[PDB]
RNA sequence: ACGAAUCUCUUUGCCUUUUGGCUUAGAUCAAGUGUAGUAUCUGUUCUUUUCAGUGUAACAACUAAUGACCUCAGAGGCUC
């Protein structure tokens, strides 16, 4: 314990602290695993000539387009490439199944009592209603059918 | 602004041309000291 | 009177003005850039003359 | 790598005579002179009875790309500085080298951790290229105001009076010193003609040179010696009219001397830069007037 | 309706200063009546100051410093 304080008096803190991931930053470095993913995989597809411009706004169509999904509006971009939709409809249907299990996972834990955040709480609760409106939303119009 | 997306990651290259501390981590700490071999 | 710098914010920071601060070099060709530095340099001090 | 370092670069100078000398090893001793980045750092000693510890005070990286030892900092080869190394190729190759070196401590670190040679390091540590520079030094030695009021000053310099033996003074007046000619060489050459040597123990002269009026005077305590000095200088020059002014002699140079039969002090020379060139150029005539 | 080059112009191509994260859209969406606190101005009080001792006569000190000359290795003497 000491060793580690004279040593950073001595010599001062190390440049190359690496945060380890946690709780708090959990869910900032999965969209930070999930721009870089779908990144990749449209300029694979790219034929020539894609900068860090035309990089910088096929981003947003997903960052769009989760907002659709959980809107459960239907995401439709008119002229929008067939191969770069099929790719960005699968990352989201990716983070929907992420975002899903941890909201079933984290009922179980409410409802055992066990550790929840108060904000976890609220998120969970944010969450559900999502769900329970888009399960309802769904049977509205299977009946329609 | 102020609040961006990543246009590449922190490398790897930048930390290996500084100098170390040798700080003492706990998880560092001498442990599980033998390996086992298969047969 | 001279212009006053502006102070070092941190230990390490730089007088960009003072050197040039990451400078690397052009590889070395076989093309011989001898007298083309020459008169880089006489322009240069004629510039600043 | 760590693990795997060069020897350290010390000249046969520092190392000095004896054959086996116990050098102490610090892993990660001081830090750089030069880059400021942490090295091993060696120290020793000449002899086992010394009194002085020899360290290296630059690291390997900052003695290889200047060809340097890491002690004294020197040339490997030549053992000269590094200042008159660059200057002596500048006369051979007809352009500038020079080791540049950055004032900044991201830009001090940069420039140690590439692998060039800097400066003359590059015709140093080839001994093929630096041989024949040698002898490219070799054919080189084959080779071998006028508004200011001076009146007031003119009175006190003596200027026309004689420099015989029969006056009897302790001061006199130097003119026609060069900008160059440095003001110890003056006493030395005065204490060389009168065998006074080591002077500043017993003070026997005190000398005052100006270097822009380009007139000075030298004062003596125990006025004996002032026909010491008169009597062990034999060339003079007599002006056209008279007036007999011997000559002080350092080389190529000729320093006039008339008795001053006062003490001149500070300040006769001038009391303001501006106001002392002009009576350097006043004088210039009387030099003139007293030769032609 | 085809000139060898300059300027001025139209159309294609190129798009050039041409939307840079995340989560629970990250979260929420203003007083009718009856009384306080802070700032500024205005008024009052207290505090922050010292020496002089009328007139006349007599005596002493001051208006140390500056300039110049000389000796000694800055001081000493003299004059203004
Ligand atoms: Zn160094
Ligand atoms: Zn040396």
């Amino acid at each position: 314990y000491i060793g580690n304080l004279i040593t950073r008096q001595f010599e001062g803190r190390s440049n190359e602290i690496v945060k380890t991931t946690t709780k708090q930053r959990l869910d900032a470095y999965y969209d930070l695993e999930l721009r870089n993913s779908v990144m990749d995989d449209i300029l694979e597809m790219m034929p020539e000539s894609i900068r860090q411009k035309k990089a910088r706004t096929i981003l947003q169509h997903l960052s769009e387009a989760w907002r659709c999904w959980k809107a459960n509006i239907p995401w439709d971009v008119p002229g929008m490439p067939a191969p770069i939709k099929k790719i960005i409809e699968r990352y989201i249907k990716s983070k929907a199944d992420a975002w899903v299990s941890a909201a079933h996972y984290n009922r179980e834990r409410i409802k055992r009592g066990a550790h929840v955040e108060k904000t976890m709480v609220k998120k969970n609760l944010g969450r559900l209603t999502r769900l329970w409106i888009k399960n309802e939303q769904e049977r509205q119009r299977q009946i329609q059918k | 602004t102020s609040h961006r997306p990543q246009l590449e990651a922190r490398s790897g290259a930048k930390a290996a041309a500084y100098t170390p501390t040798g700080i003492e981590h706990a998880r560092l700490l001498p442990g599980h000291t033998t390996l086992k071999y298969r047969k | 009177v001279a212009i006053k710098k502006p102070k070092k914010k941190y230990g390490t920071d730089i007088d960009y003005n003072e050197d040039i601060v990451y400078e690397q070099a052009p590889m070395p060709g076989i093309y011989d850039t001898s007298t083309e530095d020459r008169q880089i340099k006489k322009k240069f001090e004629q510039f600043e003359r | 790598d760590e693990i795997n370092e060069p020897p350290p670069n010390i000249c046969e100078q520092c190392l000095g005579d004896e054959a086996n000398i116990r050098m102490t090893k610090i892993p990660q001793g001081s830090e750089c002179k030069i880059c400021t980045l942490p090295f091993t750092l060696y120290h020793f000693k000449t002899s086992k009875r010394s009194n002085n510890i020899i360290k290296t005070l630059i690291c390997v990286r900052c003695a290889t790309q200047r060809n340097i030892c890491q002690c004294c900092m020197l040339d490997s080869r030549w053992h000269i500085p590094i200042q008159l190394r660059d200057h002596l190729i500048s006369l051979v190759n007809e352009e500038n080298v020079m080791t540049e070196e950055a004032k900044n401590d991201m830009m001090k670190r940069f420039l140690s951790l590439k692998n060039v040679k800097l400066g003359g390091a590059q015709i140093t540590s080839d001994p093929s290229e630096a041989d024949n520079i040698v002898d490219k030094l070799k054919n080189i030695l084959l080779r071998a105001y006028a508004s200011v009021d001076i009146s007031h000053i003119l009175k006190k310099l003596p200027l026309n009076e004689s420099f015989l033996k029969n006056p009897s003074t302790k001061s006199f007046f130097l003119y026609n010193i060069d900008a160059s000619i440095p003001e110890w060489k003056i006493t030395d050459t005065v204490s060389q003609l009168l065998g006074i040597k080591k002077w500043k123990d017993g003070n026997s002269l005190s000398l005052i040179v100006n270097h822009k009026a380009k007139c000075g005077g030298l004062r003596f305590q125990s006025s004996e010696l002032g026909e010491r000095f008169v009597s062990k200088i034999s060339e003079t020059l007599v002006t056209p009219k008279g007036l007999k002014r011997g000559v002080l002699l350092i080389d190529r140079f000729r320093i006039f001397i008339i008795p001053w039969s006062s003490g001149f002090s500070a300040a006769s020379f001038g009391t303001n830069t501006a106001e002392n060139i002009k009576l350097s150029l006043s004088l210039n005539k009387l030099i003139q007037l007293e030769l032609g």
